[PDB]
């Protein structure tokens, strides 16, 4: 109504690990491509070249 | 008199994992669309005997 609700963009990891003293160790990574296309076109004019 | 250990050093795994997806999609819409439900033909009918 007047009571905005937020939403959030968050990144969380909860590890149980053990290792040697100064010792650097990595718990998380990502690598994430998107791609999308969308073509719309008259049936025989758009496959014309240029 | 022996005593154990605070805890155990256990051993730690890596783990990768890779999600792959593709999507295609195709979509026409091509012809001349008609009339299908027309009105007939009308007979009527009228007196005044007496």
């Amino acid at each position: 109504n007047g009571f905005t609700v937020p939403g959030f963009i968050t990144r969380r990891s909860n590890a149980e690990i053990n290792v040697g003293d100064g010792q650097t160790m990595v718990i998380s990574g990502l690598v994430n491509p998107k791609t999308a296309k969308n073509v719309s076109k008259l049936p025989w004019l758009g496959d014309i070249p240029i | 008199l022996a005593t154990p250990s605070p805890f155990d050093m256990e051993k730690m795994v890596w783990l990768d994992v890779n999600i792959l997806e593709i999507r295609k999609s195709v979509l026409e819409n091509f012809g001349v669309d008609w009339s299908k439900q027309i009105p007939g033909p009308f007979a009527a009918f009228g007196k005044d005997f007496v």
